[PDB]
RNA sequence: AAUUCCUUGUCGGGUAAGUUCCGACCUGCACGAAUGGCGUAAUGAUGGCCAGGCUGUCUCCACCCGAGACUCAGUGAAAU
RNA sequence: GCUCGCCGGAAGACCAAGGGUUCCUGUCCAACGUUAAUCGGGGCAGGGUGAGUCGACCCCUAAGGCGAGGCCGAAAGGCGUAGUCGAUGGGAAACAGGUUAAUAUUCCUGUACUUGGUGUUACUGCGAAGGGGGGACGGAGAAGGCUAUGUUGGCCGGGCGACGGUUGUCCCGGUUUAAGCGUGUAGGCUGGUUUUCCAGGCAAAUCCGGAAAAUCAAGGCUGAGGCGUGAUGACGAGGCACUACGGUGCUGAAGCAACAAAUGCCCUGCUUCCAGGAAAAGCCUCUAAGCAUCAGGUAACAUCAAAUCGUACCCCAAACCGACACAGGUGGUCAGGUAGAGAAUACCAAGGCGCUUGAGAGAACUCGGGUGAAGGAACUAGGCAAAAUGGUGCCGUAACUUCGGGAGAAGGCACGCUGAUAUGUAGGUGAGGUCCCUCGCGGAUGGAGCUGAAAUCAGUCGAAGAUACCAGCUGGCUGCAACUGUUUAUUAAAAACACAGCACUGUGCAAACACGAAAGUGGACGUAUACGGUGUGACGCCUGCCCGGUGCCGGAAGGUUAAU
RNA sequence: AGGACCGAACCGACUAAUGUUGAAAAAUUAGCGGAUGACUUGUGGCUGGGGGUGAAAGGCCAAUCAAACCGGGAGAUAGCU
């Protein structure tokens, strides 16, 4: 059936996206906490 | 004139609205024309600012003056079209030398005359003088009481202002909504009543015919969730305290005017 | 009676019978004019009561067709 | 290889999102596809993604985001005027032939054109971040002129036949043709032509917005189709060349108008309507600034140049997503023949697939479909469920009613085929001649011709002709609810909710009111025929008393009385 | 002309049945129905935690919700287990 969540790079490389987050206090804070974390991706759209 | 619909199919019989065989049509004047938006009560600072508001048609907002600052120039009446921002409707002049402008229209729904404005100007309709000129007693249109703020009053469909009395620099007006008031005889009037004068009598006879328009459904506080209106949801059919704002705050009856600046203009109040 | 215990009140009508249906009544333990009152048609994802056609809902099922129950080979579980 | 089957508005064709080496040949078969696997979107290699014109970019910018100078805030953050992003909108540039194992509006061929420069030829005032016209916006209906689409005949090429018929009693298939460029016709809008004038369009204006004199009404703007030209080039059944019946080329018949026209055009039309329905730039035009055999503006041309993004493949799905090659979810464009009102529906067309477990069997029972005698709603809480009715021309119709409705009430006739009605009526379309002129894609008057419903009656045939698919159960009493609507994803759907209209209350507008720790915005660029608060519930007939309590107003003289 | 009668595309929940360790995070088969509207929809935005949104069920707010989800105070406290 349909799911709540539905594929696009457009809309989550607008809300995700590295530039995006880092435009924003909090978000630039969980790419802060990425490299705390020590996740080797800070982009999952490109 | 009033027309009333005939029953074709379910409830339509109730249906009447405002129709005037003489009243013309076109496009508007794009200079004098703004889109002007949809407001919708969603707020930029925050949560909602008004109720009851939701959707709607396009519309937009055809500028209308007040201000009649060319004087000694004779301008002449092109044509009366329905208006979408005031019941009034609105007519287009043509100026002796080429500008047009949207004003509030005279009665006689009809073109082609010629105005003016000055100290002294003709009888007719559309003319402004000053009010110490008229031995008082007579309609008065729509009225500069406050030279910075332009013509006030009586802006509706078939709304009028009547002046009573007068004595040296002063004169005194009575309106339809229970308040009368006093002026400098020098303020500027254009004389005689507005037109249409149809449109209370308007009867939409369907649910639909206001969400056009953007009017949302009222929905009641003693009906809606107990915490989301401060009467709350039933207990049915009892009502139970004093009613109030959705605010929490009692309002039947205790009067909330605080202005204090223009009570002395004001000789007899609105009850 | 969307308000009524004993109550299927009490009477009339429909019915082989009818706590249901239709119509009256007053003695509403407690309806009542905007916390509205009363009535009217198409109409209602509305509810109750009857008539006719049509019919496997039922007397009562009886036999078919396409797919599972079986079996053998291939690949071979889960809850417990 | 031969043969069969199913789907065929999909089980087909094209476009997109989203994914990501999936494409193709060349091999490999451990693991994967819950198998066999020699297959493969799997393993592992090798090859493949050719653009001035296609989708993006250009240039403008809606909703919205950001946001200077400025403001609000410890601050994260935010308001708002310029500015800047951003279309789902408005604005310059290519068609259809056949080619590769795999690519292509990307190649090669033919033909076309926009942008920019330079050269050729005739005419020439070009021009703001400013002025005017446009761009440019709703809902619906109805005239005119058509086109994809399709058959008959013409025309071409093929055939004439295993049992009988079939050389005029036909069968089979074709008959293709673009982008563009003229011609400028129908439809639409609109009066030409010279003269002069200007307290508006922020200055100027030759443009609009207006005025004045004369001459004359068909001059001008816009735009389907046809026709010509592009095009004797491409295509073509069918021939033929050669090594290779091995593929890879060459050649090539006919190539038309008669009628019906699609969901497509003229159409941003015309007409009508109340809910009165984006902006800007390119574009055209006015002038300022500035400038001169320039530059720019127009018609026709030759010749040179044309950055960058994207490009392999799949797709109502094994390449997206649903953990899966999962009975699911999912945007845009297309829908022929025969039948039929039809997009319903079937055989079919072009096209596609025959499955990522197979073999078999067959019992009580499980699931759906098929058959139904005599009885029938007895069953059940309930005709639920199921079956019957079912098409539309002509007939015939109650109560009640807001006169509209109820109503397709109820109750009836007819239906194939042929003949006779109208050897084919209605509906749509229509030559020449008469005609009016201006010449001419003439205009307009008309009715020889063309196309063509639905219907009727007789006679004969069947169980049955609205023959299949497709396709209304009928009548009556009655609580309650105006009607169309709203009501929670997978047990709680209506009488609850909203609505047309009714009342009370606050509001004179820098309203009252609200959100915003605010900057600000909403109230509303609405103004008492207008807005905020709360209840009522269309429509017709309608509205008793009580101000002690708890709220509110009028009075502020008196009382009570605080910080002070 | 139409908050009009039937009805494709389009939409969609009411009855019935199948499914229910499923193909399945809600589908399937048949029917009745919504289809110019108080409608529906392609594409991109905007509304947030006692806040949103709601012709208003405390329903919906990414399966969660008389108060979502994650991370912290937090190894809080439990005369009890």
């Amino acid at each position: 059936m349909k799911r709540t969540f539905q594929p696009s790079v457009l809309k989550r490389n607008r809300s995700h996206g590295f530039r995006a987050r880092m435009a924003t206090k909090n978000g630039r804070q969980v790419l802060a906490r990425r490299r705390a974390k020590g996740r080797a991706r800070l982009t999952v759209s490109k | 004139a009033v027309v009333k619909c005939k029953p074709t199919s379910p409830g339509r019989r109730h249906v009447v609205k405002v129709v005037n065989p003489e009243l013309h049509k076109g496009k508007p004047f794009a200079p004098l024309l703004e889109k002007n938006s949809k407001s919708g009560g969603r707020n930029n600072n925050g949560r909602i600012t008004t109720r009851h508001i939701g959707g709607g048609h396009k519309q937009a907002y055809r500028i209308v003056d007040f201000k009649r600052n060319k004087d000694g120039i004779p301008a002449v009446v092109e044509r009366l079209e329905y208006d979408p921002n005031r019941s009034a409707n609105i007519a287009l002049v043509l100026y002796k030398d080429g500008e047009r402008r949207y004003i509030l229209a005279p009665k006689g729904l009809k073109a082609g005359d010629q105005i003016q404005s000055g100290v002294d100007a003709a009888i007719k309709p559309g003319n402004t003088l000053p009010m110490r000129n008229i031995p008082v007693g007579s309609t008065v249109h729509n009225v500069e009481m406050k030279p910075g703020k332009g013509g006030q009053l009586a802006r509706s469909a078939g709304t009028y202002v009547q002046i009573v009395a007068r004595d040296g620099a002063y004169v005194t007006l009575r309106l339809r909504s229970g308040e009368m008031r006093k002026v400098e005889a020098d303020c500027r009037a254009t004389l005689g009543e507005v037109g249409n004068a149809e449109h209370m009598l308007r009867v939409l006879g369907k649910a639909g015919a206001a969400r056009w328009r953007g009017v949302r459904p009222t929905v009641r506080g003693t009906a809606m969730n107990p915490v989301d209106h401060p009467h709350g949801g039933g207990e049915g059919r009892n009502f139970g305290k004093h009613p109030v704002t959705p605010w929490g705050v009692q309002t039947k009856g205790k009067k909330t005017r605080s202005n204090k600046r223009t009570d002395k203009f004001i000789v007899r109040r609105r009850s």
